[PDB]
């Protein structure tokens, strides 16, 4: 039983997560109302997989989820939407106001008399569980709520639970677009949470996922239900090797055996690769390698940063549906010849390769293409650190001059936790700059004895 | 009556057991539900070298599956010969190792060894004579390697007399799928020098290699490649089971293809091998499968033999031929590829005979070399691993589950002076 | 520095007065001669050692060698090769039932006593008599065997599991786990010898009523430190000591072996072949490389083939000094295994190892670069630039 | 083995008349042939002595061979082929294969002929 336990902070953690069990419910034939009329039709099985989904007596099927925020609006959407009768009625959601763009608001002041009711309620998920594998976080920097009580949340799952793995899903902000004048400040305070806490956090860029909507799938227009979408087919490409059969399974700790070469790099990008719309599905033929390298494409990226700037750490491919093993070592070979893609040279191997039968789903009023075959690439590079470094730009121009710290400050911080989260972003560059870099020129200076 | 303990491990060995357990089903005439259809009267003469009897003329084979992630177990019993092996002898836990050979070796496997051990020695107090044992697995993986390694070692400490084989898929040069190879690979490598009678070399890319060039398949899978690994498994241990001219015990070529203890790494090959569209062209005689078995591109091991020398080699030959022509064609391939052998070894060609070939072949032959040119290969993982150990590339995983440094370096100094031990009698020329 | 090379005959037993008592060794000087019983036409052929002992006649004087003699001679010399900082070994070899119990620990409740006891108690008598207010000395013990390719400690209590051989990167092999007894006293170190010598596995046959099924090393770890506050270092010199006793090989028509007592010997006869080899094979390469030119190409040494060459590695050659006592059996009947030793004793004195023995690498370049810098300055006095 | 191999033995004397001596069929090179064979020549020579003992054994060929420590297990043998063996008759696989080829014409003979 690999059962996962999602969490879904904030406004944008709770619409990914609309999306998110959408996608699940369709995978496995469950209805909106929770039950599931294929095993009646069919007599029994092990449909109602355990990863999310808890079976109970009558048939329903409950997700094993959980739902924060502090505004009655985004849930009270859910509450008398669709899917009001699959989740249980317990949704965590704080009669109060919001944390409004404030990390000290949501944090230290609001942050309590919420956090104890949420603690109890993942206790009582993970005491059903028998192997409980990790924790699939969805939270959105630059947010009040998505950072400050992210925060709290994870240092209070470390003290208690500490060795499940810690999954982490997170927006972060634009270089150029943004919904907030107050972005950096939030998005600072994080980084001691997100590294000190969390094992493996993925990072997506909405202006990336925009370019990808516009450029492959000819909308013109996007919403955010769009997005949600396409990192909803991430997660289930993540997590689908522990619900169906498949050539060569890859769990949630070979990931991060893999991926992390040391604890405080575990910051991979992600992409998949045939995003494709239904007219254009047509005249292409979507073969292993045509996906493989639209995978290493810098356009299609979800974080805007170019990795040729940088240089490869590791690499994890997911495959999903008609695929099989030797069209994928020929895909990595081709791959190892190009010299636009630079490996460091410490990792002489440099992938991990899983494959699974199940093909990827069609959401009714999506606009993917139903296809054949499917990758998820994950990638833990250097070039990320330009992410970084943009936006620790973005900080300086406003601390220079303390402005909005007074709404910060009259919430329980103090400017030190202002000027430590900068330096703890210094040293994490400094770090990334540092693994990076060629191993030094025969690295034991020089050698040869006599004979 | 000699007879055989068989343990698997990981998903590598599962699969490759599963195929061999239904490749010498077949030859011995069994029903997927264990009943015997066979037609020949030799097939039940020395079927207790396999298999256990059950009660209502049902046989059970004599197989142990390990493994820590319970899927791949799962994959077995939902399978053509699912229901053959009894449901006892499934041991598995949860929680799998996640290709971290310090989980399967030290923190997580350390639990289930005790159970895995407790039914080894409940199917071998039966047994007759035990001969020996015979593991598959994959170095480079996870649970499959330490597991391994650690039960190889139990048994060893236990069963001292008796003979292990093993059977190891290792790293390729290309072919890769996990990041951190090199340190299982290293660690197993290290692991088994000690602890292990005969080890026999298999790769995926000899394999792929195998299937397009010589049969010429478009899209194989792991099916094939478990197909050919098996018919190298009953090819090794037929002489235990039919009658034949010349028999060779299991320990007749562990003593002539072992001149020094630690070199006993042996390179793999089946003959013949035609591509289903070739078969109404090509004779099929003793020379050619002379010419086949010491054909370079044949090996299962991706070494080249022209690159060093042969310290040993075996031909086990299955079917009615003249015991002449076997040693004549043995001594042209001797003569005529007079620089890649040694010179201190005269007559290095094992030979062995049986009668009853496969049921669908009037000819087989099985080859088992010894040669310097694996050291290519161990060679290969030494390099990676220096280029991962030398800024700790991944160590953290496996120094949090109770390792250190020190362990690292002794089977790094321990490959390489088994890398050091080939070469010497690989130059011609002993003398300066 | 080469290896030493000591010889040593015993008198007749038992067995060899029951059946033909024809003595052939004979000694003279460093030189031992041998005949062989089955053709008194051929050569008498002789072999020139370092040392060589005579204990067939204890009332003659014909170069008759008392324990006391065979310790003078190769023990003490080695042991103020110990004091001024060496690494150091003696190991016993032969065949079975012939000196090496005698030779190396002998009988304690006789004056008689082996070498092991006797290097423990001048060792002790020096540093006590040579103490200081400066000089300090500290000594440790610690004894081990090598049963069936597994290793288990003597001097510790019961203790039923094995112990696990490691490697060092720097040091070389070791023993994981090894109880290492400090001591203060001679009768503290004569008491955990005899506890060892009781702890050891022996058994009956033919041969011998107490032949040996174990081979046996005996580790002293030394440490000599000056004290001074102003120049001086401390913690001097740090020194092994290691006197290994080896069980010798086995004939199973002699013995009369059958069950374990045969299974034992033929491991010990494993033990013991790849220990040939290894001399062997030590010898031609420093033979080699010493004398052929200097290529020093690349030479390979069997040294993992057993446990017993594995933990000695650093023994048999590289840093430390080695004497090597072959014990002899005058029987006639004896001739064809007899000079088989003879044969890799003559061999033995062939090898030469490599030890200098330092400690404290930052003391090494410390002390090198004032040395270098003292030199320097001498020189510019002498010439008149200082 | 060997003592119930020399009770059968035994009983098979005790049933003969007159015995003439002992035909021992056996083959150097095999662990069998060259060690049982040593074990059951010194056993019998201690038993019976006075009768006749025959071998007729297979020397390793020069050229062609069926195992690499052929050499060792022959070598080992003498001493049995020699001190306890009252007469041996010695053949060769080789010979008896050009012997074939050439006389009777059969170019794949097998070791039934
Ligand atoms: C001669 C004929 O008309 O059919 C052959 C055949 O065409 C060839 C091509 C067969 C065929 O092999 C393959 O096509 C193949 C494909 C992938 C991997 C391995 C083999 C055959 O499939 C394989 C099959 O092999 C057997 O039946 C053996 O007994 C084999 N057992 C099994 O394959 C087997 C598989 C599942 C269940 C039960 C038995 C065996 C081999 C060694 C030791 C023991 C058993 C045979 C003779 C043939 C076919 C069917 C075409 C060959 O294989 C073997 C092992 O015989 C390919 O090289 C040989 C040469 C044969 O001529
Ligand atoms: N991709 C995606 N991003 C979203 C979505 N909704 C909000 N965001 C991101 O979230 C950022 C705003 O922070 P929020 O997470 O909404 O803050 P919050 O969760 O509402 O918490 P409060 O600030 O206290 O209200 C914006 O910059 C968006 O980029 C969404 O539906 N999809
Ligand atoms: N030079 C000697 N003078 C007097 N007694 C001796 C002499 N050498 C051996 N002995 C005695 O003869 C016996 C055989 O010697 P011993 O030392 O026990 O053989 P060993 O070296 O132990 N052979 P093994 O222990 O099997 O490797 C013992 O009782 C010794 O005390
Ligand atoms: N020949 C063969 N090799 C396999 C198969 N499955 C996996 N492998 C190899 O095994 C390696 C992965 O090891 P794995 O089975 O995951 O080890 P485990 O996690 O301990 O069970 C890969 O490098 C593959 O090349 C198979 O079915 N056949
Ligand atoms: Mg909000
Ligand atoms: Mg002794």
């Amino acid at each position: 039983m690999r059962e996962c336990i999602s969490i879904h902070v904030g406004q944008a953690g709770v619409q990914i997560g609309n999306a998110c069990w959408e996608l699940y419910c369709l995978e496995h034939g469950i209805q909106p109302d929770g039950q599931m009329p294929s095993d009646k039709t069919i007599g029994g099985g092990d449909d109602s997989f355990n990863t999310f989904f808890s079976e109970t007596g009558a048939g329903k099927h409950v997700p094993r989820a959980v739902f924060v925020d502090l505004e009655p609006t985004v849930i009270d959407e859910v509450r008398t939407g669709t899917y009001r009768q699959l989740f249980h009625p317990e949704q965590l959601i704080t009669g109060k106001e919001d944390a409004a763009n404030n990390y000290a608001r949501g944090h230290y002041t609001i942050g309590k008399e919420i956090i104890d009711l949420v603690l109890d309620r993942i206790r009582k998920l993970a005491d059903q569980c028998t192997g409980l594998q990790g924790f699939l976080v969805f939270h959105s920097f630059g947010g009040g709520t998505g950072s400050g009580f992210t925060s709290l949340l994870m240092e209070r799952l470390s003290v208690d639970y500490g060795k499940k793995s810690k999954l982490e899903f997170s927006i972060y902000p634009a270089p150029q677009v943004s919904t907030a004048v107050v972005e950096p400040y939030n998005s600072i305070l994080t980084t001691h949470t997100t590294l000190e806490h969390s094992d493996c956090a993925f990072m997506v860029d909405n202006e990336a996922i925009y370019d990808i909507c516009r450029r492959n799938l000819d909308i013109e227009r996007p919403t955010y239900t769009n997005l949600n979408r396409l990192i909803s087919q991430i997660v289930s490409s993540i997590t689908a090797s522990l619900r169906f059969d498949g050539a060569l399974n890859v769990d949630l700790t070979e990931f991060q055996t893999n991926l992390v070469p040391y604890p405080r790099i575990h910051f991979p990008l992600a992409t998949y690769a045939p995003v494709i719309s239904a007219e254009k599905a047509y005249h292409e033929q979507l073969s292993v390698a045509e996906i493989t390298n639209a995978c290493f494409e810098p356009a299609n990226q979800m974080v805007k940063c170019d990795p040729r700037h940088g240089k490869y750490m590791a690499c994890c491919l997911l495959y999903r549906g008609d695929v099989v093993p030797k069209d994928v070592n020929a895909a990595i070979a081709t791959i190892k010849t190009k010299r636009s893609i630079q490996f460091v040279d410490w990792c002489p191997t440099g992938f991990k390769v899983g494959i699974n039968y199940q093909p990827p789903t069609v959401v009714p009023g999506g606009d993917l293409a139903k296809v054949q075959r499917a990758v998820c690439m994950l990638s833990n590079t250097t070039a990320i650190a330009e992410a970084w470094a943009r936006l620790d730009h973005k900080f300086d121009l406003m601390y220079a001059k303390r402005a909005f710290v007074h709404w910060y400050v009259g919430e329980g911080m103090e400017e030190g936790e202002f000027s430590e989260a900068r330096e703890d972003m210094a040293a994490l560059e400094k770090d990334y700059e540092e693994v990076g870099v060629d191993s030094v020129e025969g690295e034991g200076e020089e050698e040869g004895e006599e004979y | 009556m000699r007879e055989i303990v068989h343990i698997q491990a990981g998903q590598c060995g599962n699969q490759i057991g599963a195929k061999f357990w239904e490749v010498i089903s077949d030859e011995h005439g069994i029903d997927p539900t264990g009943s015997y259809h066979g037609d020949s009267d030799l097939q039940l003469e020395r079927i207790n070298v396999y298999y256990n009897e059950a009660t209502g003329n049902k046989y059970v084979p004599r197989a142990i599956l390990v493994d820590l992630e319970p899927g791949t177990m799962d994959s077995v019993r939902s399978g053509p010969f699912g229901q053959i092996f009894r449901p006892d002898n499934f041991v598995f836990g949860q929680s799998g190792a996640g290709n971290n050979w310090a989980k399967g070796h030290y923190t997580e496997g350390a639990e289930l060894v005790d159970s895995v051990l407790d039914v080894v020695r409940k199917e071998s107090e039966s047994c007759d004579c035990l001969q020996g044992f015979q593991l598959t697995h994959s170095l480079g993986g996870g649970t499959g390697s330490g597991m391994g390694t650690l039960l190889i070692s139990k048994i060893r400490e236990e069963y001292p007399d008796r003979i292990m084989n093993t059977f190891s898929v290792m790293p390729s040069p290309k072919v890769s799928d996990t990041v951190v190879e090199p340190y299982n690979a290293t660690l197993s490598v290290h692991q088994l020098v000690e602890n292990t009678d005969e080890t026999y070399c298999i790769d995926n890319e000899a394999l792929y290699d195998i299937c397009f060039r010589t049969l010429k398949l478009t899209t194989p899978t792991y099916g094939d490649l478990n197909h050919l690994v098996s018919a190298t498994m009953s090819g090794v241990t037929t002489c235990l089971r039919f009658p034949g001219q010349l028999n060779a015990d299991l320990r007749k070529l562990a003593v002539n293809m072992v001149p020094f203890p630690r070199l006993h790494f042996f390179m793999p090959g089946f003959a013949p091998l035609t591509s289903r569209g070739s078969q109404q062209y090509r004779a099929l005689t003793v020379p050619e499968l002379t010419q086949q078995m010491f054909d370079s591109k044949n090996m299962m091991a991706a070494c080249d033999p022209r690159h060093g020398r042969y310290l040993t080699v075996a031909a086990i030959f299955r079917g009615r031929m003249s015991m002449k022509e076997v040693d004549e064609q043995m001594l042209n391939v001797q003569n005529k590829n007079s620089s890649y052998f040694v010179e201190w070894i005269p007559n290095n060609v094992k030979t062995a005979v049986c009668d009853i070939p496969p049921r669908g072949l009037k000819m087989s032959a099985t080859f088992i070399g010894n040669s310097t040119a694996i050291q290519e290969l161990f060679k290969r993982i030494s390099e990676q691993f220096t280029a991962m150990f030398r800024r700790k590339a991944f160590l953290h995983w496996y120094t949090g589950e109770g390792m250190d440094e020190m362990e690292f370096t002794e089977a790094e100094s321990n490959m390489n002076d088994l890398v050091s031990e080939y070469q010497q009698y690989q130059d011609a020329t002993a003398d300066e | 520095a080469s290896v030493k090379v000591a010889v040593r005959v015993r008198p007749f037993n038992s067995r060899e007065m029951s059946r033909d008592s024809k003595c052939i060794i004979q000694m003279s000087g460093s030189t031992t001669t041998i005949v062989n019983p089955k053709q008194p036409k051929e050569t008498p052929k002789s072999f020139s050692f370092d040392y060589s002992y005579w204990s067939h006649t204890s009332p003659e004087d014909i170069n008759y060698a008392s324990q006391k003699q065979v310790y003078r001679d190769i023990g003490e010399e080695m042991l103020q090769h110990a004091f001024e900082g060496y690494n150091v070994c003696i190991f016993a070899y032969g065949q079975t039932g012939a000196g090496k119990s005698y030779t190396m620990m002998g009988k304690q409740e006789k004056d008689q006593q082996g070498i092991i006891p006797q290097l423990c108690e001048d060792l002790f008598s020096r540093i006590n008599d040579t103490t200081n207010d400066n000089m300090s000395y500290s000594v440790e013990v610690s004894y081990m065997e090598i049963y069936c390719e597994r290793v288990r400690d003597l001097l510790n209590p019961k203790n039923k599991g094995n112990l696990r051989v490691r490697e060092h990167p720097l040091l070389g092999p070791y023993v994981e786990d090894l109880s290492k007894l400090a001591v203060t006293s001679y009768n503290d170190i004569q008491d955990l010898m005899d506890s060892g010598n009781k702890a050891r596995t022996v058994a009956a046959t033919n041969m011998n009523e107490t032949s040996s099924r174990s081979h046996a090393v005996f580790n002293i770890i030394f440490t000599q430190k000056r004290h001074d506050a102003e120049t001086n270092i401390t913690t001097e010199k740090v020194s092994k000591i290691s006197l290994v006793d080896l069980a010798g090989s086995e004939r199973a028509d002699s013995t009369g072996a059958k069950g374990t007592r045969l299974k034992e010997g033929a491991n010990i006869n494993k033990s013991l072949t790849t220990l040939g080899k290894v001399i062997s094979a030590l010898a031609e390469m420093d033979s080699g490389p010493n004398k052929n030119k200097k290529k020093k190409k690349t030479d390979f040494i069997p040294y993992r083939d057993s446990v017993l060459t594995w933990l000695l590695r650093e023994n048999l050659g590289g840093n430390s000094r080695t004497a090597m006592v072959a014990a002899l059996s005058p029987a006639d009947i004896n001739y064809d295994e007899t000079l088989s030793t003879l044969r890799y004793a003559d061999r033995a004195k062939q090898i030469r190892c490599n030890a200098v023995i330092n400690e404290d690498p930052n003391n090494k370049l410390i002390r090198e670069l004032k040395d270098e810098v003292t030199r320097l300055r001498d020189l510019l006095y002498a010439q008149g630039l200082g």
